[PDB]
């Protein structure tokens, strides 16, 4: 039922406003240990010999690396994505230039996506960056992805209940609730807001009085947009293991300036980045995936805030490998 | 200590009294029975109950509304009885999610909600008639009915008057445990934080005052139960030492006092004002104010605070930012 | 000066401390020793509010705000301008409230009545302590307490709630809200009823105890009775804070997640999961 | 353009704000606070001598009189002139305006301070249909003690000093509300009966404990006119007597507890 004291608390607004984090140490420790499994950087290698564009036969992304540099990458990729499966997950034992296994082609696009993240989305990932490990955590299927309908459990490494299974219709409300921090909000924030750029998150008017011409009847946004934004915010908070005051002074959710923390701006960039990733890198990959990876509408698994963050306000508590693997970005 | 104020030490039994009303004396059904444990903290007699036309009409319409809600709820769990009990709190009947304006919504998107709203409203009106006419039948003033009227009026405000004034049924209160709760935040978020709505403030002021008054009034009467202060009607018409001491306790404490009758007017007025203030607030919201916080800023009332972590510009307004 | 019936009650005695020294009235107000301590604390607190408010940005009453210290000062004294005034004012408040309660027991004794009213007044003093003393002790800073300002204290209630994503799902809150609602409803019913019996209108004659019970038996099939509604009303009102205090104390010290998630004890039973 | 805007930086909600305060203060000041004054007004000063004309504020603070039509005949009008006639056996302890009064005699018999009774009608309170409301069980023979509960009839009454003071002979019941309000008891060694409000009674299974008065003080409990019914003023006299004991039964009860 309850969590024993003490609680760790932080301050994120002026004194007296009750803004800041409330954290259970046990829970933080369990997440710290889970995230400390991040494999350490492989030892640096001397840049020696010709570029692998001249040495190997089918190297389209990593072509400016030397042989030892490139094989160091391939070791790191195997550690991050398929340590249990090994190099043969993506490769033919007898022909390392064969694209015959689908993980090869996907991994190539993932290489491009990852460098895109570290080069074009520094407004969100800063100097910390991502690697394949950030999402994959040592398995080819990342533990936290989303379909065009809610699935349970959130961690696909756990085995679903009959009711949790997406085909059991009697369990839909619970599948939806657990994605919105157990609220009864009747909206799926992922397909509404993170799958594409079609919907506006902001719903609150920016004037005191209602403007004539947007304020009556069918000119009005339905109230459901406000439910939906709230649902997105429940989901976002739960995905970072935090509460609203991490980003907002609830005195005025819609105001910036002194009424928002810098984390709110970073979160804003995060919404745009996730949209780019899903629309332009992850959703097109239903062409290249087996039918057992796709959802009930032939969609590929896509990313939300939890995919990288897994319940922590900084993924892997700020761990970085950017300086150790320049080939993953940023790219000049 | 006066143990009588905690519970009845020695209970009494006697023949059941029936005060005759101008009509309906035969529509009292049931046989009275007595509960000894109830009788410790209250009156031991349960029943009979009057059973007029308006009361049955209320039960009729109410059950219809309940049934429409429960059926839609069960549809939400594909009629699995076990998931229905599990998920009961999270199940609901929703007004339209899409913007149809004031057009009648499809049954699958708000029509059933509108239906359940109609029958609940009829049930409330029917019960109101019961509350009113029962008073006149027994030769009593209609004070309760006018308080109850304000409470019904507030429900109509959040249920359909405010939707029709802004012109969208999408703004009604859903039916269900958690979902009617969720509406409060969706609404407050839409209209710019309800803490900054002065009529929220008024309503809360009166609601808190109802707690203050009933704690204070209840405590007062119990403190003068030894002189019979609970027999309030005859203390109104013939002031006894009970109400003299009650009046002097307050006068010597706060500098002024009520009478045994006027304290009930105070209480009645405070109760009424919870609902009247709430209704003015909803009637103004959406029709004439869009963001209550900005409205308080416009009129120079909102507090401001220093930044703690750095002030943060809206990134969407920086040059070259994506949409 | 005096109500027509007042003089025969204006007798010596009933004090708790000081005997005759403070046993007197000033206008309608009984004084007593706690009358004196109350005025002391009120004068001190209002002075500190005034001094603190003048060192602040504005004089608009809606925007004045005396705030507690940053969390980093823990449970220690903080500099006057940045939390100290809040600390001082808080102590005056407690002095004033407790003095006020004890003054009411003295008035009760002199009149030979029950102490029920100061007893009831303990509940809101207790709730004030839950918010400003006990819960900040359990968390380790006075910084978690609420600020003194007409509108600013609402911003604290606001953010405090959203620190647990949706406070409405707090079970102690649900209980508290339910008592606030039913208490306001009962007071309307009780006041409505009494007035309806004494004021039927039209020159009709005033009715009776039996009419009172007949009305509620007729409408809802039960009538708790005259004395009992007063006991129930004190019970209902008191439980707004008595049950609410659990939902407040729990948040932070005994629960750190959102309050919706707390209901997983029900939702996640394996039997129907 | 804006819904709710008016000329020169006014909007409708701003006006309603003012109107709402005006409504509140009107009802509170001009209505409720005058209703509050239908008892005990006009106030009493160190002799209000101006018999020729009333002072203006005393007229302004009062509501128009209202008349109650009583259920068993009669009318009451409030407010009205009701000075307290009876001589009070109290003396001013000082010259100050709000200094307390002191009892000159025995305050329980003299009915001052917490022992004071109101001057209610010397009238028996009545049921809906005219009968006496508060009657002992010997008269109210269709009323019983509920099965479960002490029958006090026969039990002794122990006073504050631990002395048995009498024996409970009957319970008086409210026939309108089905609720016992008094015990009747014979005071031992005095050949008379006394009534006790239940609220002063600790009902145990072998005794009735009564802490408000001493055993000897049961002798001077106000007596009733009739044996089998009570008037509203008598109810006040009886109830007040024990309440006066809370402060007066012993010299130490009026002084500070600390
Ligand atoms: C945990 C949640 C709390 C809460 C949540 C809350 C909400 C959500 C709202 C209020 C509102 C109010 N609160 Mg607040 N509050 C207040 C006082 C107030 C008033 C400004 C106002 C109406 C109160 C009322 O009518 O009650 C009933 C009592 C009555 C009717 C008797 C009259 C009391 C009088 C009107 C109070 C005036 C007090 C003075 C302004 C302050 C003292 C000044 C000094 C110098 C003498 C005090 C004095 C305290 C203390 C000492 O604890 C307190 C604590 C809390 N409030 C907690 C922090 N309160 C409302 C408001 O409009 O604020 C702007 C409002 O909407
Ligand atoms: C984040 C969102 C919040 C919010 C959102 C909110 C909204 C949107 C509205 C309120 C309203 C109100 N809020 Mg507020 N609120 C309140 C208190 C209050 C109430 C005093 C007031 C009136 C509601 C009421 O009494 O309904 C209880 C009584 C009701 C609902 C009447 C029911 C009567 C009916 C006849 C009952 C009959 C039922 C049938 C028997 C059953 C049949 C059913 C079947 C057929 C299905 C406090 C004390 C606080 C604190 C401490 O923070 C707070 C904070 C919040 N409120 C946050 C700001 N609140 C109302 C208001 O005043 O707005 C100006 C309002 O409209
Ligand atoms: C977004 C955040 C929200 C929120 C956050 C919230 C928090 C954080 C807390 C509450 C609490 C409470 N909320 Mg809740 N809330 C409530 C109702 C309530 C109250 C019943 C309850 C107790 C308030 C309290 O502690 O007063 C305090 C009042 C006090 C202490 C009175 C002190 C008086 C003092 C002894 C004397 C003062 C004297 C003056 C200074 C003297 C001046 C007088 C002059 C005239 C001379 C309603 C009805 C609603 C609706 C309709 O939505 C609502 C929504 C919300 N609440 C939002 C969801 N609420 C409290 C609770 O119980 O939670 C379980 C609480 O801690
Ligand atoms: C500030 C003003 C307050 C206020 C005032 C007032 N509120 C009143 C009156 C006043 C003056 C009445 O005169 C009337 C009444 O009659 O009281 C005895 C009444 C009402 N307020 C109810 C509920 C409510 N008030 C709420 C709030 C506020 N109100 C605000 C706070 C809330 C909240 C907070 O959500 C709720 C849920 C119902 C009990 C009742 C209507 C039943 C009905 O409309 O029928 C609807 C028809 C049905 C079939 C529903 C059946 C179930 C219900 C519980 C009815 C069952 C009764 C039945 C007799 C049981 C038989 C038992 C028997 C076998 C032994
Ligand atoms: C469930 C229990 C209920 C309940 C019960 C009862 N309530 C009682 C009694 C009972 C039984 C009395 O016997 C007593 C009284 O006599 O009635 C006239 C009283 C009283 N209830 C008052 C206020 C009240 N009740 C509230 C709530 C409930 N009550 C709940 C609902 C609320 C809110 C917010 O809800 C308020 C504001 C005063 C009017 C009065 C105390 C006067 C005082 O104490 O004098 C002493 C103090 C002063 C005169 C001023 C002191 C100034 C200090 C030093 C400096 C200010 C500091 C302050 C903290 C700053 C705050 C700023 C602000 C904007 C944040
Ligand atoms: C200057 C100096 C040295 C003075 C010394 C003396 C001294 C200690 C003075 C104190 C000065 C102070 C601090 C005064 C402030 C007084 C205060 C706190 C007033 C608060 C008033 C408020 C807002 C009350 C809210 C409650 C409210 C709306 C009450 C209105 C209705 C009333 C009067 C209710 C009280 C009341 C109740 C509850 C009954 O049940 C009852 C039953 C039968 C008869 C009368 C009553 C009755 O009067
Ligand atoms: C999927 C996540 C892979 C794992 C595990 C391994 N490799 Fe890989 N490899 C992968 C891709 C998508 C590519 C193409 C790279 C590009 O820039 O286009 C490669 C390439 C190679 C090569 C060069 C082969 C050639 O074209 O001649 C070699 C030699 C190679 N990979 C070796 C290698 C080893 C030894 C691995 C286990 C340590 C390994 N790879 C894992 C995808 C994936
Ligand atoms: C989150 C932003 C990711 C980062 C960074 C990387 N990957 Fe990824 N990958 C991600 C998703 C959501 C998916 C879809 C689920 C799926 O299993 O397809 C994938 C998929 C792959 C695959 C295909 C594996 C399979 O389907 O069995 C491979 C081989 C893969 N990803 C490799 C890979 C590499 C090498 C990465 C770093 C260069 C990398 N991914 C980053 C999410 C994310
Ligand atoms: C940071 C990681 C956040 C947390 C935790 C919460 N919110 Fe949020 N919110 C955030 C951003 C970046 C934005 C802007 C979205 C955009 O695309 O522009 C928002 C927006 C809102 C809004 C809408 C405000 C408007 O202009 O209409 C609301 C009402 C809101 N947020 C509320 C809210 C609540 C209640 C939260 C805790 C449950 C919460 N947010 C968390 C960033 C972050
Ligand atoms: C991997 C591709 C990510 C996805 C998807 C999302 N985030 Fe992220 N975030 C990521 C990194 C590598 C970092 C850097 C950590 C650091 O040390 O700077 C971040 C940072 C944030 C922050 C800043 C938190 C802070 O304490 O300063 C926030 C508020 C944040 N992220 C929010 C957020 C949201 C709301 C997302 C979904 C829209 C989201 N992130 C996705 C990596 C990735
Ligand atoms: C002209 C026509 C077509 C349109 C106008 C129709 C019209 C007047 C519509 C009005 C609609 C209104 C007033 C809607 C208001 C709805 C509101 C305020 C709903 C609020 C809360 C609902 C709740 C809590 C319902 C929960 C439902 C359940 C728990 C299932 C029902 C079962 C029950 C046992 C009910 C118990 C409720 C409670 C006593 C515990
Ligand atoms: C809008 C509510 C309409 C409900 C109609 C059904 C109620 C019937 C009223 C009968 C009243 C008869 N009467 C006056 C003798 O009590
Ligand atoms: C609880 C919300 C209370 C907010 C109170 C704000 C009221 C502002 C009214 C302003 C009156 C108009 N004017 C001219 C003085 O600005
Ligand atoms: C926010 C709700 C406002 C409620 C206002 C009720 C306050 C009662 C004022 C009592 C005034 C006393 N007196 C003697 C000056 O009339
Ligand atoms: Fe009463």
């Amino acid at each position: 039922c309850f969590e024993p004291p003490p609680a760790t608390t932080t301050q994120t607004g002026f004194r007296g406003l009750s803004m800041g984090e409330v954290l259970h140490p046990a829970t933080v420790k369990a997440k710290k240990e889970r995230d400390a499994q991040y494999p350490p950087a492989l030892a640096a290698v001397k840049a020696e010999g010709p570029p692998v564009s001249q040495v190997y036969k089918n190297v389209k992304v990593l072509g400016n690396l030397t042989e030892a540099e490139f094989l160091r990458t391939m070791t790191a990729i195997t550690e991050w994505v398929s340590p249990q499966e090994g190099c043969t997950y993506c490769h033919d034992e007898n022909n390392l230039a064969s694209e015959a296994k689908y993980p090869y082609v996907v991994a190539r696009r993932m290489l491009e996506m990852t460098r895109a993240i570290n080069t074009n989305w520094t407004q969100h990932v800063a100097q910390t960056g991502v690697t394949c490990y950030t999402c994959h955590r040592g398995t080819p299927l990342p533990p936290y992805v989303r379909y065009l309908e809610p699935t349970l459990p959130l961690n696909n490494r756990e085995t679903p209940t009959h009711v949790e299974r997406v085909e059991t219709r009697s369990g839909y409300v619970v599948r939806l609730a657990k994605y919105t921090a157990y609220s009864a909000l009747n909206y799926d924030p992922f397909t509404m807001f993170l799958a594409n750029d079609k919907r506006q998150v902001r719903v609150v008017p920016q004037t005191a009085l209602p403007l004539v011409g947007v304020s009556r009847g069918k000119e009005r946004r339905p109230l459901s947009d406000a439910y939906a934004t709230f649902a997105l915010m429940m989901s976002i908070s739960d995905s970072l293991g935090t509460n609203c005051t991490f980003c907002h002074n609830a005195q005025t959710f819609e105001s910036w300036g002194k009424k928002s923390t810098p984390q709110r701006a970073i979160a804003w960039w995060g919404i745009r980045m996730v949209r780019d990733l899903n629309m332009n890198y992850l959703a097109p990959l239903n062409a290249s995936l087996p039918a057992s990876r796709l959802g009930r509408q032939g969609e590929a698994p896509q990313a939300d805030c939890r995919t990288c963050h897994q319940g922590v306000t900084k993924p892997l508590f700020g761990a970085s490998r950017l300086k150790d693997y320049p080939e993953l970005g940023p790219i000049k | 200590a006066d143990y009588q104020t905690i519970y009845t030490q020695i209970q009494a039994r006697g023949p059941h009294i029936t005060v005759s009303g101008e009509w309906g004396d035969n529509d009292r059904v049931g046989k009275p029975f007595y509960s000894y444990w109830l009788g410790k903290i209250g009156d031991a007699q349960i029943g009979p109950i009057y059973l007029g036309a308006s009361g049955i009409a209320a039960f009729a319409f109410g059950s219809t509304a309940i049934l429409i809600i429960l059926f839609n709820m069960a549809a939400e769990v594909h009629f699995d009885p076990l998931q229905f009990f599990r998920q009961f709190f999270w199940l609901g009947l929703y007004p339209p999610k899409a913007q149809y304006g004031m057009g009648i919504p499809p049954l699958h998107d708000g029509g059933w909600w509108l239906m359940a709203g109609l029958f609940m409203t009829l049930s409330l009106g029917s019960w109101w008639i019961r509350v009113y006419s029962r008073a006149r039948a027994l030769g009593l003033g209609t004070h309760i009915a006018w308080n109850f009227a304000a409470a019904i009026f507030f429900v109509l405000c959040i249920g359909c008057i405010h939707p029709t004034l802004v012109g969208s049924w999408s703004e009604g209160v859903p039916f269900g445990i958690w979902p009617h709760i969720d509406w409060l935040t969706a609404f407050s978020i839409r209209y710019g934080n309800f803490y900054y709505c002065p009529w929220h403030g008024f309503s809360i002021g009166f609601a808190y005052g109802c707690g203050l008054l009933f704690a204070a009034h209840g405590a007062t009467i119990l403190a003068v139960a030894r002189f019979g202060g609970d027999r309030e009607i005859e203390q109104i018409t013939d002031r006894g030492t009970a109400v003299e001491r009650a009046a002097l306790f307050w006068r010597w404490t706060i500098g002024f006092n009520a009478t045994i009758e006027s304290v009930h007017r105070w209480g009645w007025f405070f109760s009424l004002m919870v609902m009247v203030s709430a209704s003015v607030g909803i009637l103004l919201t959406g029709t004439f104010v869009d963001n209550w916080y900005l409205w308080c800023v416009k009129h120079g009332a909102a507090p401001d605070y220093p930044a703690y972590l750095p002030a943060t510009p809206d990134p969407a307004s920086l040059p070259g930012a994506p949409k | 000066a005096l109500l027509s019936f007042e003089r025969k009650y204006r007798v010596r005695g009933g004090t708790l401390i000081g005997g005759d020294l403070f046993d007197f009235w000033v206008g309608p107000y009984f004084v007593g020793f706690f009358g004196v301590s109350a005025i002391f604390f009120i004068f001190l607190g209002v002075s500190l509010i005034g001094y603190a408010a003048s060192q602040g940005p504005t004089w608009d009453p809606f925007a004045i705000s005396i705030n507690p210290p940053d969390l980093k000062y823990g449970l220690g004294a903080a500099p006057l301008l940045e939390g100290g005034f809040w600390q001082a004012i808080t102590v005056c408040a407690l002095g004033a409230f407790i003095s006020w309660m004890l003054r009411e027991v003295e008035i009760s004794r002199k009149l030979g009545i029950g102490w029920h009213v100061p007893l009831a007044f303990c509940v809101p003093i207790f709730m004030f302590c839950v918010l400003q003393v006990f819960r900040p002790l359990l968390l380790g800073s006075w910084g978690h307490a609420f600020p003194y300002g007409i509108l600013s204290h609402l911003d604290w209630v606001n953010n405090f709630g959203y620190q647990y994503l949706n406070w409405h799902y707090n079970p102690g809150h649900m209980s508290s809200v339910s008592f606030l609602f039913v208490n306001a409803m009962a007071l309307g019913l009780h006041g409505g009823l009494i007035l309806s019996v004494a004021n039927p209108g039209d020159g009709d004659k005033v009715k009776t105890a039996e009419h009172e019970n007949q009305y509620f038996r007729d409408v809802v099939g039960y009538s708790i009775g005259a004395l009992s509604i007063h006991r129930l009303g004190l019970f209902l009102a008191s439980n707004i804070f008595l049950t609410g205090a659990f939902g407040t104390i729990a948040s932070g010290p005994f629960w750190t997640r959102g309050w919706p998630e707390w209901w997983g004890w029900w939702l996640d039973i394996p039997f129907w999961s | 353009m804006y819904h709710g805007a008016l000329a020169q930086h006014l909007d409708i909600a701003q006006l309603v704000w003012y109107a709402q305060w005006l409504v509140i203060w009107t009802v509170v000041l001009l209505y409720l606070r005058r209703e509050d004054r239908r008892e005990g007004y006009p106030l009493v000063e160190p002799l209000g001598l101006v018999k020729l004309a009333p002072e203006d504020g005393q007229v302004y603070e009062l509501p128009y009189p209202k008349t109650f039509v009583l259920p068993h005949g009669g009318t009451v009008t409030v407010p009205r002139r009701r000075p307290e006639t009876r001589e009070l056996k109290l003396a001013q302890t000082d010259g100050f305006e709000g200094a307390p009064l002191q009892p000159t005699g025995n305050p329980l018999v003299d009915a001052v301070g917490p022992a004071s009774y109101a001057e209610r009608a010397e009238v028996v309170d009545a049921t809906v249909d005219g009968k006496a409301k508060i009657v002992p069980l010997r008269v109210a023979t269709d009323f019983s003690i509920a099965e479960g509960d002490v029958d006090p009839r026969g039990l002794p009454v122990v006073a504050a000093d631990g002395v048995e003071a009498g024996t409970v002979t009957d319970l008086w019941v409210d026939r309108s509300e089905h609720y016992f309000r008094y015990l009747e008891l014979s005071v031992a060694g005095s050949a008379r009966t006394a009534l006790i409000p239940l609220g002063f009674c600790d009902v145990k299974k072998d005794k009735i404990v009564v802490t408000s008065i001493l055993s000897e003080q049961f002798a001077n409990v106000p007596r009733l006119q009739s044996r089998d019914q009570i008037t509203l003023r008598e109810e006040d006299k009886v109830s007040a007597y024990y309440a006066g004991g809370l402060l007066y039964a012993t010299p130490e009860r009026a002084e500070s507890l600390l």
